[PDB]
RNA sequence: GGUGGGGUAACGGCCCACCAAGCCGAAGAUCGGUACGGGCCGUGAGAGCGGGAGCCCGGAGAUGGACACUGAGACACGGGUCC
RNA sequence: ACGGCUUUUCCGGAGUGUAAAAAGCUCCGGGAAUAAGGGCUGGGCAAGGCCGGUGGCAGCCGCCGCGGUAAUACCGGCGGCCCGAGUGGUGGCCACUAUUAUUGGGCCUAAAGCGGCCGUAGCCGGGCCCGUAAGUCCCUGGCGAAAUCCCACGGCUCAACCGUGGGGCUCGCUGGGGAUACUGCGGGCCUUGGGACCGGGAGAGGCCGGGGGUACCCCCGGGGUAGGGGUGAAAUCCUAUAAUCCCGGGGGGACCGCCAGUGGCGAAGGCGCCCGGCUGGAACGGGUCCGACGGUGAGGGCCGAAGGCCAGGGGAGCGAACCGGAUUAGAUACCCGGGUAGUCCUGGCUGUAAAGGAUGCGGGCUAGGUGUCGGGCGAGCUUCGAGCUCGCCCGGUGCCGUAGGGAAGCCGUUAAGCCCGCCGCCUGGGGAGUACGGCCGCAAGGCUGAAACUUAAAGGAAUUGGCGGGGGAGCACUACAAGGGGUGGAGCGUGCGGU
RNA sequence: GGUCAGGUCGAGCCCGGGCUCCGUGAGGGGGGAGAAGUCGUAACAAGGUAGCCGUAGGGGAACCUACGGCUCGAUC
RNA sequence: UAACUUCGGGAGAAGGGGUGCCUGCGGGUGCGUAACCCGCAGGUCGCAGUGACUAGGGGGGCCCGACUGUUUAAUAAAAA
């Protein structure tokens, strides 16, 4: 079930199961590549990179495709991001969660009687410090880095 | 509601926490463990005592019966403590006298307490100046 | 949310063989529930198995020959020596040689009875009759 | 004040809400005679 | 806890002088209640529950405390000093 | 009853035994001679419907229960039953007791799910590959005194008791070697659980601001006379200072009628006039993004109906307290006329409800049928409408119902069914949510929470009947409605009560 | 071994302060048992004003009222 | 360092120990061994070291008035 409102929504995607790029596919690894850099330039994140490769260019997912670089492992958004120097900074998810906390935390100091935003908000740091903690048992951000309020803008 | 827990293989601590907390609903363990019974008790724990008799009474039996039960009222030489005991027999009150040595029992009710149509008293008599009572009452033994 | 496939699988068995199913379909599919339905149809207790690919951990599809009476998982996953059956035995099935203590061992996953002819133990995981 | 939902229950008994009533003027009586 | 010493048959905050703020604790410190610990005994199909005076091993005491002499061995039940 | 036999035991004696004795042992003389009591007798529980005594008195009774002039239940007589050198009474421990539940208990209606959510430790944790052997298993050295425990044999006559061998017990500790399925640990690779994101939509979800709906109340100006209101009937009350009522105007404070639905949104409490702004969540459709980031959570935090409290505003209608009128034997009430606090707004405290789906939360599985809400897909109509009809998938929300569950009522893919996790709570009814102690709050109160003593039942589901100042059918001159004649008032006949 | 001084262990006695337990103290408070008392009739049927929970105020006693809530509510 | 409490108090509650002189060290602020304070070690004298002077005695109950304050100049300062 949902992690607070405790319900059942069984929408998603049903992906086929392959293991190689379907042949129709007109563009190559390095020419999606290409594409990927080109997206995030223009300014989308990873989620928008692919959709907007799998819409417009037709292509189903990177993830198809191997690794020219490390025959372990196969492609993906945030490795190109990283391997030409585009990763995000701290995580995409963490950071569109702490974007809408600023957010709703604005909006509450206007209005200081909205309980129901207020717990809102509430849930919103709860899920931001589980991410907090997972990405610091992972390593992938200081050992000392901590959610607050105030800071939080700086990085918004 | 729910499968009873915890089941886990590394849960012993807590398993055992939850045994201990609730042993102590149960009141026979918890009176044992406690000492309730000896803190109360007029016999400090003992099978039989001895008294002095104070006065003899009667009681009431209980609805719906009727009747009258003859019974004295006794001061324990261990402590002072004054209690009333029954005096089991046909004609056994008349075998009993003010100011006479008498050794009473605990009577065999529900765990220790009253028993039959007599609540209250939770003692009987047994000897009377170190003679038994059931052998006065069938007449072969004389009061001393 | 999921914790034990194999008790979700074996749950799901004796749940369609009270009502006759012929057919079954475990998911997740996992080397242990693998080793354990091999041992399973060794013994006569299912028909054919098979594993099916499906991007993702994996399916198998059991047929059912009607000869469970039940089977299910054991936990917490009790170690076990090798004269310390009896009380198991006693434990789990009607009567002696029964039904078969599914146990993983140092030499791989294997019936109590195999356990008992090779002189080692190993941790109860299962058991079926 | 804990619950005992079978006190409500009328058979034989008083209202559970004036027993209440009277148990509250009994404990403020009681302050009251011991100072407190 | 350390640096240096005294004392001990011997290591030790056992004690002393000098340096620091350390040490224990909700996985229950401290405090309070009860109790000599064990081999074992009673009971139950077993899991377990309760007891742990008599026999054996170990520990303490000699009316309640505190001290010392002789001796390998005591601060000694039928040796000594004081309250 | 008659005729026989033996001397374990009894009495006396000789040896042997003992350090000396005694006890035991061999033998001799006498002789069935020296040797059975305790509880119980209605059931549970084997044993009497026998006889005398007491008549709710004595008494008996672990529990049920017996005794009231007919006692198999009390006392005794005679019988009978259970054990028997023992048999009964009292206290304690274990089993009984799955009433302490790891094996192995329960929480809708009987005791029991925090009023609801988020989260700290802990516990429980998706799939695949590789490495270590911590856990786990196997083998092998050093241990865990003896007695005690079990088995075989041998010695006291067998036995208890001892001796010789084998095993177990001391719940385990420790030196090494092997294994790698599982768990722990380190590395690598994934997407199924869960999060993030985009698209078109749904909803009384929340806050702020601005414009309205009648209705009710008051005030003024006209019309108009004597009533209005209210009840079962009345009265209090308003009304001549012009009431009720109709009309033209002004002012105020609550609430948003029908549509409205087993309807929709929220964790819960709760949330309905209409536009604009801000804001939370969920369902649906996604070959989109990260890659186990998850579940539950002792402590702790946040919200939380009504009512109440602090301070400042407001106060139309309702209305605790109160004051009057009625009813009644009484009425401190039900009924009627007024009425303060409150109900409302701003900032805080209180943290309590039948806060009830009396049902904790996440995951997998187990026949179907039929309504409705949202989304998507296909088909047919269409006045081409964001329109209508049918079918399918997902998620909510109701009803009936099969396997199965339950004491039953009933639940039954929205389980109260079988499994895998976590916390909370319960251990007969009262005493008692009381006493004491501590914490919190301005107070009221909130949380935590016993003992002495008392009791055999309390409690749940359902069945038959008897009842209801419940419903529906019927019937009756010892019921009525329509009627005839009377009794009840006087004297007397007769029968009762009383003297 | 006497006397004196110093340093230690240090009983006993006295004072103050914590902790636990034990015995009473006129009187007050309720609780439970009792018998065949006084006042009324609160609940069980629509129990005669449906019952009940939370808060608040009243009343000799059972309950009376107000606000919010449930059916563990009979009739239509 | 107590009962109680209006949580501010009660409070210097109560109760216990030390206190001179001399020989040196160390610390604070300070340019300073200037000036004022704060500690440490040792020796030593008396019956007595705040040696004179200065300089609270304390605790537990009850009635009245809440408190500070005012009053009969010249018998009443109090609960008025």
């Amino acid at each position: 079930a949902r992690m607070h409102a405790r319900k059942r929504g069984k929408s998603g995607s049903k992906r086929p199961p392959r293991t190689a790029p379907p042949i129709w596919v007109e563009y190559t690894v390095e020419e999606i590549e290409n594409l990927v850099v080109k997206l995030r330039k223009e300014g989308y994140s990873t989620a928008m990179i692919g959709t907007i490769l799998r819409d417009q260019y037709g292509i189903p997912s990177v993830k198809l495709f191997k690794d020219p670089d490390n025959p372990n492992r196969n492609l993906t958004i945030t490795r190109i991001l990283e391997k030409h120097g585009l990763a995000p900074e701290i995580p995409e998810d963490l950071m569109f969660l702490i974007r809408r906390a600023v957010n709703l935390r604005k909006h509450l100091e206007q209005h200081p009687k909205d309980l129901h935003s207020m717990r809102g908000l509430q849930l919103i740091e709860s899920k931001i410090r589980r991410l907090v903690k997972y990405y610091k048992r992972k390593g992938k951000l200081p050992k000392n880095w901590r959610y607050d309020p105030e800071t939080a803008k700086l990085l918004v | 509601p729910g499968k009873k827990a915890p089941n886990g293989e590394f849960a012993g601590r807590k398993l055992k926490l939850k045994r201990k907390k609730f042993r102590w609903s149960d009141i026979r363990y918890k009176r044992r463990v406690l000492r309730l019974k000896e803190k109360s008790d007029p016999l400090e724990g003992a099978p039989q005592a001895r008294g002095i008799v104070l006065e003899k009474i009667a009681v009431e039996a209980k609805q719906p019966n009727s009747g009258m039960r003859k019974a004295v009222r006794v001061q324990l030489i261990k402590n002072g403590k004054v209690v009333t005991a029954f005096c089991p027999g046909d004609g056994a009150i008349k075998f009993i006298d003010e100011h006479d040595e008498v050794i009473i029992e605990g009577i065999g009710g529900p765990k220790g307490g009253s028993m039959g149509d007599i609540p209250g008293i939770r003692y009987k008599v047994v000897k009377v100046n170190r003679v038994s009572l059931k052998e006065l009452v069938k007449g072969r033994k004389e009061k001393p | 949310t999921l914790l034990d496939p194999l008790a979700n699988a074996l749950s799901h068995i004796t749940n369609s063989e009270r009502v006759g199913k012929r057919e079954v379909y475990i998911k997740p599919a996992s080397k242990l529930i693998g080793e354990v339905l091999r041992v399973m149809q060794k013994y006569g207790y299912i028909g054919e198995f098979e594993f099916i690919d499906d991007g993702r951990a994996g399916v198998y599809r059991v047929q059912l020959l009607g000869r469970i009476n039940k089977a299910g998982a054991i936990k917490p996953r009790f170690p076990v020596k090798v004269s310390e059956f009896e009380k198991w035995e006693k434990r789990f099935l009607p009567a002696f040689e029964f039904g078969i203590l599914i146990v993983s061992t140092s030499q791989g996953v294997m019936s109590h009875k195999e356990a008992i002819e090779k002189g080692i133990g190993g941790r109860l995981i299962a058991y079926v009759y | 004040m804990k619950r005992r939902p079978r006190k409500w229950k009328k058979k034989g008994r008083m209202r559970w809400k004036w027993i209440k009533k009277r148990i509250r003027r009994l404990k403020r009586q009681r302050k009251k005679e011991r100072g407190l």
